[PDB]
C-alpha cells in the first residue's frame, strides 16, 4: 500500500529505527490532506451511479462501434454493458479508496498491478478507460484539495493506462 | 540428487537445474533469459507483474552497466522484496526467505539466525540483505555472473547434513511460493539444533489398506509429548489415523496438553 | 523428467536389462506416431490464447462468484494470476504432449500445486473446471480435419485428454 | 557510463552516494577459489562499478581472489 | 501492513462497497485526533532509551535469575539482545500507534514470537513484565501535562495501552 | 541526508515511480513544518555561543572530574576545554542542521554515525554529551513545533548516545 | 541525494558555520513557494504520458531516420527503449523540481548518460531535442492558469526549465 | 564446535563458577594423552583412502544388493555419492578425535543423517554396516604398534571408537 | 569460539579436506602452551577474591566519583558496589576459561560480544572495566607463559573496550 503513513513505517522499519521527525512531518502532511480527501470520497460516493453512466455514455458516445460490433469484449448487448457499467463502477470505487487512503495504493494493488494482462486477454481497450476517467475528472464537481487529489487519482490510473 | 530419490522427493527439476551464466556479448534474448530466472528465483517463484518490473535495474543489467549480482542486488533491496518478503514477515521467516532467494539453501544453525538480526537492528534492511550478497558463499557459488539457484538438495562444501532436510521445509515444490506474512517452520529445528523428518513430494504418503476409513485418508500427526495414563516412551510421537478419527485423536491429544508440531495428508 | 523414450530406459536400468523385443517395437510405433504428436502441439500452441481466453470467459460465467468482489479471480493483479496458471498449466500439457510423458506434468506443474492453491485460497475446483474447459477447447483444436493432412489421431487425443484430466485432478 | 541510481542503495546519506570504478587484473585458479562453481572467463582488465559503503567488501574479495587492483577512478 | 484508513478501504473492497457515511465520519473522527497521536508517538520516542533502560533494570531488579549465571540474560550477548527485544517490541508498538491499527505490530514483532521464544528458552512471561514496565513507563510519558497542549488523550492512552498489552500477551 | 523530500524521492525512485499524491503530502507536511523549523534554527543560533558555554559548564558541574584530573580525554587544561566547547557547537550545529532540513539526516550524517566507536576510541563518556544535550533542551527558550522538533533532534542525539 | 535545504546545510558544514540569516530568509522564501513547486510536480505527472508520447511523436515527425529501418529507434526493443529512457529523464527532471536540487537528476540520470549513448550508438542531438519537446509541453502544462489559484510561477517556471536544459545539454 | 577444553568452559560459565582443581587436574590428563590423540588422527588420515575403500569393498560384497542394478549403490553417481558418504563420515570421526569432543561430529555430519537418508532410501542399516567396517580398520591402524613410541592408547582408540559407535548410530 | 584446535577443524571442514600436518602443528602448539594455560588458571582462580576486591578498590581509587554520586550506574551504595565486584569477578573468571581453552573464544562468547550495548545502555564507563583489567594484570603474580597468554586475554579485553 502507497499511503503515507504506511510508507513513513515501512521507511523507518527497514531502517529499523524509530519515527522520527521526518515521519511525523509524513503525518502531518496526511493529516492536512485527509478531511478533503474524506469529503471527496463522500462526494464521489454519493453521485457514483450517475457518474458511473455517465461515464459509460461517454466511453459510448466517442468509441460508438462498442456499442454495434457482436463480440465478447464489446458492449454491444446488455451483458457487455453490464460489464463495462462494473468496471467504471470498479475504477470509481477504488479512487475514492485512494481517496480514503491518501495514496495511489488501493489503484495499485485492486487495479493498476496487472491490467495489461487484463486489458490484452479479454482485449478490451485502454482507452476506453481512459475516457471514462476523464468524463469522471470532467464532472466530478469538487473543488480544491480535494479536486486536486480526486484529480491525481484519476490521472495516475490514466498514465497507467497509456 | 539421482532419479530414483529425486522422483520420490519430488526435486527432478531442482537436479536437472542448470546454472545459468551471463557471458560477455550476450544477446537481447540471453539477458531477457537471466532477468526472467532473477526474478524467478530472488522473488521466490511469484507472478511477477510488470508494473513490479524493475525497470531501470534491468536496463543497466542490459547495457552491461551492472552485473549479474548487482541486478540480483537491485532485486532484493527493492520495494517489491520488501513488501512480499520482509514487511510482513517476522523476522525469522524473512531471513530464512534471504538464505532461500539468495543463497539457495536453508538456514543451518540458530547462530545463522542470531546474525542477521543483530545485523539488522545495527544497519537496516540494506545491510542486512548485502551481507548475504557480499558473502564468501555467495562469491564462490555464483559469482558476479551466475543467477543464484537452489543448492540445499546437493551436497556443498561447508555444509551441515540437517540443511539437506531443512531444504524440505522452504523449498516446497516445484508449483510453490513464497506468497503468503507467514511463519517459519523450522524455529524449532533451528533453535533446539535438531532435523525434522522430510515428508515431501510422494514421501509422505503411508500405506492405507483396509485401516483408512470410510474416505480411505489417513493423517500423520507429528506432536512433541510428555508425561501428563500409560507410559510415554518418546518426546518425538507420530500418529497415523483416518479421518473419521481426527477429531478424536485431536482431542485426546488436546487434554493431554501434548503440542501438535504438523499434521500431513499420508 | 522423461519422454517416451527415456521411461522404459529408466526401467529397463532398474531392472538391469536391455530393451527387449516388444518394447523397442512398441519405441517404433510411437516414431511412426510422431508427426500427429507434433501436429497436436503445435495446433495447441498457436491456438493457446484462444483457449485460456475462452476457458477462462466460460469458467467466470459458470462461476461468478470467483469475479465478484472479495472473489480468488477479483482485482487485476489476482485476476492476472489465474489467467497465467491457465497459460502455465495449457503449455505443460504441451510438454506432455510433446514428450509423450507426464513426469514434466508431476516434476514440474503439479509438484506442490494444490499445496500453493491451499495456502493461498485459490479454489482448486474452480481451477479443475477451468482446465477441463481448456481440455474440451484444445481437443477439438487438435481433432480439428482441416488444412492437415487426414488420419486417425485417436491415440494421441486420448494421451492429451488424459495430460489434463491429471492436471485436474491434481488440483481437484 | 551509469549504474549509480541502482549501485547506491538507500542509505541516502551524501558517503553513499559515491560509486567508483575499480580496474582489476589477474584474476586467475587460486587456492583460494579452488570449490568456485562458476569459471573465471577474463584475467585481463575488468572494470567492477563498487558503491562506497561496499569498497571495503569488494577490494578484499579481490585481494583474496589474487587480483590486482591497478586502478580506482570516480564516477 | 495497514494503517487506521487502509484497513477500512480494504474491508471495503473485500465487499465491493463504498465507504458508507458512518465509516467516513469515523475516520475523520480518527482524524481530528491526529495531532495527539503524532505527539504520543514522538514523546515515545523521545524517552525510547530510558523506557528501555529502567523498564529492563526493574525486570532485573524483580527477577534476579535472569541475570545470575545460567539465566537467560546471562552473558553480554544474551542480556544485548534482550535489551535489542525491548527496544524492538516498543519500536513497533510506536509504529502500531502511528498507524492507527496494530498490524505493524502483528507481523513483524508478535507473528512467531511466542513459539521463538519457547523454543529458544526465553522466558516470555519474564518478556511481558518487562513490556508491562514499558508500557506504564511510556503511559506517565504520553500523559505527561506541562510543555503541551492541554486536552484529553484518554483514547490515544487506551489504544497505547491495548497495543502493550498485545505485546505482552503476545511473547507469554 | 534524511529529510522528506529526499526520502519522497528515494523511494518513489526505488519503484520507478512519478511523485503520486503520498509524496505530495509529504512534501506539504515539510511545508507545514520548515517555517518553524527555520524560526527555531535562528533562535539556537542567536544565542549559540550562550547555549555551547552553559552546556559546557552544565557538563562542568554536573562532572566537575572532567575539570580536575589530567588526562587526554579530560578538560582539565585550557586546550581540553576548547576541545570540549568545539565538541558541544558541533552537536548545536549540527540540530540546527536538522533544524533547517527537515529532519535528523545531518545529525546521522556528521554526527551520529560512527559516534559510538570515537568516543570509546577517545575515551569520552557519552553521558558528558548527554547533559549537555539536556542543558539545551532545557535553555533554549523555544515554544510550540519550534521547540518540539528541536527537542526531537536533540532527544535523537540523547538517545543515540544512551 | 539533495533538496534545497540539505544542499546549503553540506556548504555550511563544509565550511563549519551555522547559516545566516540571508540563508535562512532565502529558505523562507522557498518555503513560500512551495505550494508552486506541488502543482508544477503534480502537473507535470498528471500529464507525464501525454507529454512523453507527444515529444516522442513529434521527435519521430521531424528526423524520421530514427525510426527507419537501421535506424536507432527501429525494431520494437530499441522504440520501447527510447520512449522508456524519454520518460526516464521527465520522471528525474519531477525529483529534481520536488527536491528544489538537482542533484538527483544529475548523480542518478545525468552524469554518464552521454557515455552511455556514445557506447551505445544512441544519438545524444536527437534524445536532447526530446528533450527539448518535453520541456516546451511540460512548460506550458505548468503554465496553465485554468483550474488553479492565480498567482506568479515564473521562478518555479525558470527552474524546470533550468533542469530540462540541463537534462539537454547533458545527453547531447 | 566444542573442543575438550570448551565443553568443560561452557559448562562452568553456565554454572558461573571457575574450574575446579579436579576439572583443571582432569583437563592435564586430556593433555597427557595429546601425543596419541595426534599420532591416532595422523594414521586415520594416512590411510583414509584405503579405510573407505577397503570398508566400500566389503559392504558390496557381503550386501550384493546394493552394487545389483537397481540398487542404491548401483549407477557411477549414486556409487560415488557412497564413497563420498563413507569417506565424509570418516573425516568427521577425524575431526572429532582431534577435538576431543563429538560435537562437530554431531552438530555437522550426524544431525540431520537419519532423516536425509531415509528421504533419500539410503539403507541406514547398509550405512552403519559400512561405518562398522570402517571402525574396525581404522582401530586396526591407530593400535599398530610398529614404528611409533611405545605406549598405551586405549582411552583413545575407546574414544574413537565411541565416535564411530555414535555415527553407526546417527545413520540408521 | 576461537581456540587453535575448533578453529584447525573449522578451517579444515570449510576446505572439505582432512586434518593435514599443518593441523597436528595447530595441535601441538596448543598441546604446548595448555599446562601453563591450566597453572595461570589455577593460579588466578585461588586468587580470584583478593584480585577482585583489590581490583574493584583501585577502579573506586581512580575513578572516586563512583563512590559519592548518585545513581543506578555508579557504585556509591552497597548493591552498586555488589554489581562492580560482580562484574570484575565476570572479567576474571571468563579470562580463565580462555586461559584453560587456549584461546579468546570464551572472552568472545560470553563477555565481548554485546558489551558495548550493555555499557552504552546502562551508562556504564569502559575506563572502569580497563583499570580492573589493569590491576589484574599487575597483580595476578604470574611467570613466564602463564603471564604471557593471561596477560594477552586481559589486554584483549582492554582493547575490546578501547
Ligand atoms: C503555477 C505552479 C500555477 C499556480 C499555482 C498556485 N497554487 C496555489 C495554491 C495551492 N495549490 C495547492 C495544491 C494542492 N492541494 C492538494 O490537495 C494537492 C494534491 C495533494 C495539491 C497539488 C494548495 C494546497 C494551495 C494553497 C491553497 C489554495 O488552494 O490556494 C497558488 C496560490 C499561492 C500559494 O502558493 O499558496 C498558486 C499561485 N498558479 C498559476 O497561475 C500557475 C498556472
Ligand atoms: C491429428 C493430430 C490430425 C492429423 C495429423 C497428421 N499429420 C500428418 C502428417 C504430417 N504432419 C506434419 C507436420 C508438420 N510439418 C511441418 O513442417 C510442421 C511445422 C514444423 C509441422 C507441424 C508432417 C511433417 C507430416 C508428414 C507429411 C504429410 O503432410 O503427410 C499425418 C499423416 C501421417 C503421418 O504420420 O505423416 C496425420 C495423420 N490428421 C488428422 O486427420 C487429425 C485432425
Ligand atoms: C596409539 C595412538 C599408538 C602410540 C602413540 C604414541 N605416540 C607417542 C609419541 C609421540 N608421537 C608424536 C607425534 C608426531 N610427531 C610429529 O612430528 C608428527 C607429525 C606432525 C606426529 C604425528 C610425538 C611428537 C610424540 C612425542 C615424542 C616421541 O616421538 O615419542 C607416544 C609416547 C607417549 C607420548 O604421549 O608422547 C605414544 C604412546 N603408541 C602406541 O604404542 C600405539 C600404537
Ligand atoms: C467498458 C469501459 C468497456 C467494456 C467492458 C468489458 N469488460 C469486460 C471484462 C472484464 N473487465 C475486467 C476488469 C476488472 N476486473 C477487476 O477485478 C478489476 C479491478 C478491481 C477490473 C478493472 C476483467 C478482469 C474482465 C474479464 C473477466 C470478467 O468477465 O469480469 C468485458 C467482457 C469481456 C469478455 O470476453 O467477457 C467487457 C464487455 N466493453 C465495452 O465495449 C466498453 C467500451
Ligand atoms: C485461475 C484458473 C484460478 C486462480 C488462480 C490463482 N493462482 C494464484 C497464484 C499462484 N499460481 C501459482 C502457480 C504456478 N506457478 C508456477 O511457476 C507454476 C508452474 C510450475 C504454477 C502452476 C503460484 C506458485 C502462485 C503463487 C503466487 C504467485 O504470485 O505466483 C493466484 C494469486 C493469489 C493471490 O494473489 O493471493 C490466483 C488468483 N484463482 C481463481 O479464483 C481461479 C479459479
Ligand atoms: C530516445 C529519445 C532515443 C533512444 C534511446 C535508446 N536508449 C537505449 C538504451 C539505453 N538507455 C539507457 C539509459 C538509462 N537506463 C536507465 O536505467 C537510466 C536511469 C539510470 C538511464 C538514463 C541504458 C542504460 C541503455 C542500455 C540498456 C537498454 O538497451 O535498455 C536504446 C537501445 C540501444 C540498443 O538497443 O542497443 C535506445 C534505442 N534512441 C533514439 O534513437 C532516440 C534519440
Ligand atoms: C529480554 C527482555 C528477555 C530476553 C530476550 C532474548 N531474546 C532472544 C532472541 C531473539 N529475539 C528475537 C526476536 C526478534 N528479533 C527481531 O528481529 C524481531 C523484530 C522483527 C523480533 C521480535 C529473535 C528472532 C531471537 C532469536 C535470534 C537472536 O538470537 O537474536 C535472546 C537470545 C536467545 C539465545 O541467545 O539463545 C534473548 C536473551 N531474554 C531474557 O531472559 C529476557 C526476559
Ligand atoms: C566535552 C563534552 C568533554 C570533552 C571533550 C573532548 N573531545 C575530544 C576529542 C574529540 N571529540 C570528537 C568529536 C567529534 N568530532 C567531530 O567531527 C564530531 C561530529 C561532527 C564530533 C562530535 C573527536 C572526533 C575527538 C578526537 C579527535 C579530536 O581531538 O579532534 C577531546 C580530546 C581527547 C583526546 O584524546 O585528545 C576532549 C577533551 N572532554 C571532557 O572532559 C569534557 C567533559
Ligand atoms: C496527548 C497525549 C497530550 C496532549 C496533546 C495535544 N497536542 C495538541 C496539538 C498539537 N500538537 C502538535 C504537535 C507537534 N508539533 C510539532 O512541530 C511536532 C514535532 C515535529 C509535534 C509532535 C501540533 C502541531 C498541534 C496543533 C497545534 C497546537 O499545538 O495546538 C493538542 C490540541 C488538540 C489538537 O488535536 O490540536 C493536544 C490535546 N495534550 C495533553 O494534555 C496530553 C498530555
Ligand atoms: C554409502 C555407504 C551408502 C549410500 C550413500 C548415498 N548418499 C547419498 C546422498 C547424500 N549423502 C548426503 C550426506 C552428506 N552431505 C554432506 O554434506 C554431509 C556432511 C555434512 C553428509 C553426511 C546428502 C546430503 C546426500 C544428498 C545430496 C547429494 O547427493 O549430494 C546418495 C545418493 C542418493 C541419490 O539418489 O542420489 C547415496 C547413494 N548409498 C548406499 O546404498 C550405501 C549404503
Ligand atoms: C564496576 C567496575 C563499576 C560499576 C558497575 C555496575 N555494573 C552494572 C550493571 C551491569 N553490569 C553488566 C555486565 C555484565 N553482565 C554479564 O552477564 C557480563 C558478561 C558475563 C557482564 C560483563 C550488566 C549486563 C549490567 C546490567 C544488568 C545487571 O544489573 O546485572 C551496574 C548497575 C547498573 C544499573 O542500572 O543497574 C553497576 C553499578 N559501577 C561503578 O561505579 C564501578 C566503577
Amino acid at each position: 500500500m502507497k499511503t503515507p503513513l504506511t510508507e513513513a513505517v515501512s521507511t523507518a522499519d527497514s531502517q529499523g529505527r524509530f519515527l522520527s521527525s521526518t515521519e511525523l512531518q509524513i503525518a502531518f502532511g496526511r493529516l492536512r490532506q485527509a478531511n478533503a480527501g474524506l469529503q471527496a470520497a463522500k462526494a464521489l460516493t454519493d453521485n457514483a451511479q450517475s457518474l458511473v453512466n455517465g461515464a459509460a455514455q461517454a466511453v459510448y458516445n466517442k468509441f460508438p462501434y462498442t456499442t454495434q460490433t457482436q463480440g465478447n469484449n464489446f458492449a454491444a448487448d446488455q451483458r457487455g454493458k453490464d460489464k463495462c457499467a462494473r468496471d467504471i463502477g470498479y475504477y470509481l470505487r477504488i479512487v475514492t479508496y485512494c481517496l480514503v487512503a491518501g495514496g495511489t495504493g488501493p489503484l495499485d494493488e485492486y487495479l493498476i498491478a496487472g491490467i495489461d494482462e487484463i486489458n490484452r486477454t479479454f482485449d478490451l481497450s485502454p482507452s476506453w478507460y481512459v475516457e471514462a476517467l476523464k468524463y469522471i475528472k470532467a464532472n466530478h464537481g469538487l473543488s480544491g484539495d480535494a479536486r486536486d487529489e480526486a484529480n491525481s487519482y484519476l490521472d495516475y490510473a490514466i498514465n497507467a493506462l497509456s | 540428487t539421482s532419479l530414483v530419490s529425486a522422483q520420490r522427493l519430488g526435486i527432478v527439476a531442482v537436479d536437472e537445474a542448470i546454472p545459468l551464466e551471463l557471458r560477455s556479448r550476450s544477446t537481447e534474448e540471453e539477458v531477457d533469459a537471466v532477468i526472467l530466472a532473477v526474478y524467478r528465483q530472488v522473488l521466490g517463484n511469484d507472478h511477477l507483474m510488470s508494473q513490479e518490473r524493475l525497470t531501470s535495474a534491468e536496463s543497466l543489467l542490459r547495457g552491461r552497466e551492472i552485473s549479474v549480482r548487482d541486478f540480483v542486488r537491485a532485486v532484493a533491496l527493492s520495494e517489491v522484496y520488501r513488501q512480499k518478503f520482509f514487511h510482513s514477515n517476522p523476522q525469522n521467516r524473512f531471513i530464512e526467505l534471504n538464505y532461500k532467494h539468495l543463497l539457495g539453501r536453508a538456514p543451518y544453525d540458530q547462530s545463522e539466525i542470531a546474525f542477521h538480526t543483530d545485523l539488522y537492528h545495527q544497519g537496516g534492511y540494506e545491510a542486512e540483505i548485502n551481507s548475504y550478497i557480499d558473502s564468501v558463499e555467495y562469491t564462490e557459488n555464483f559469482g558476479d555472473w551466475v543467477v543464484p539457484y537452489f543448492r540445499g538438495f546437493a551436497t556443498q562444501r561447508n555444509q551441515k547434513t540437517v540443511g539437506f532436510s531443512r531444504s524440505f521445509q522452504v523449498y516446497r515444490g516445484y508449483a510453490t511460493s513464497d506468497r503468503s506474512g507467514s511463519r517459519s517452520r523450522l524455529t524449532r529445528e533451528l533453535a533446539r539444533n535438531t532435523a525434522s523428518p522430510v515428508y515431501a513430494g510422494s514421501t509422505a504418503e503411508s500405506l492405507r489398506g483396509t485401516s483408512a476409513g470410510s474416505r480411505n485418508q489417513m493423517y500423520r500427526l507429528q506432536v512433541i509429548q510428555g508425561a501428563a495414563g500409560t507410559r510415554v516412551r518418546r518426546g518425538k510421537a507420530e500418529y497415523l489415523v483416518s479421518y473419521d478419527n481426527l477429531s478424536a485423536k485431536l482431542q485426546q491429544i488436546n487434554r493431554q496438553g501434548d503440542t501438535v508440531t504438523m499434521i500431513s495428508l499420508a | 523428467m522423461f519422454d517416451v523414450f527415456t521411461r522404459v530406459v529408466s526401467q529397463a536400468d532398474a531392472r538391469g536389462e536391455y530393451l527387449s523385443g516388444s518394447q523397442l517395437d512398441a519405441l517404433s510405433a510411437t516414431v511412426a506416431e510422431g508427426n500427429k504428436r507434433i501436429d497436436s502441439v503445435n495446433r495447441i500452441t498457436g491456438n493457446a490464447s484462444a483457449i485460456v481466453s475462452n476457458a477462462a470467459r466460460a469458467l467466470f460465467a459458470e462461476q461468478p462468484q470467483l469475479i465478484q468482489p472479495g472473489g480468488n479471480a477479483y482485482t487485476s493483479r489476482r485476476m492476472a494470476a489465474c489467467l497465467r496458471d491457465m497459460e502455465i498449466i495449457l503449455r505443460y500439457v504441451t510438454y506432455a504432449t510433446f514428450t509423450g510423458d507426464a513426469s514434466v506434468l508431476e516434476d514440474r506443474c503439479l509438484n506442490g500445486l494444490r499445496e500453493t492453491y491451499v495456502a493461498l485460497g485459490v479454489p482448486g475446483a474452480s481451477v479443475a473446471a477451468g482446465v477441463q474447459k481448456m481440455k474440451e477447447a484444445a481437443l477439438d483444436i487438435v481433432n480439428d480435419p482441416n488444412g492437415i493432412t487426414r488420419g486417425d489421431c485417436s491415440a494421441i487425443v486420448a494421451e492429451i485428454a488424459g495430460y489434463f484430466d491429471r492436471a485436474a485432478a491434481a488440483v481437484a | 557510463m551509469l549504474g549509480q541510481s541502482s549501485l547506491v542503495g538507500y542509505s541516502n546519506t551524501q558517503a553513499a552516494n559515491r560509486v567508483f570504478v575499480y580496474e582489476v587484473s589477474g584474476l586467475r585458479q587460486t587456492d583460494a577459489n579452488e570449490n568456485s562453481a562458476h569459471d573465471i572467463r577474463r584475467s585481463g582488465s575488468v572494470f567492477i562499478k563498487v558503491p562506497y559503503a561496499r569498497m571495503n567488501d569488494e577490494m578484499r574479495r579481490i585481494s583474496r581472489l589474487g587480483g590486482t587492483i591497478v586502478n580506482i577512478r570516480p564516477y
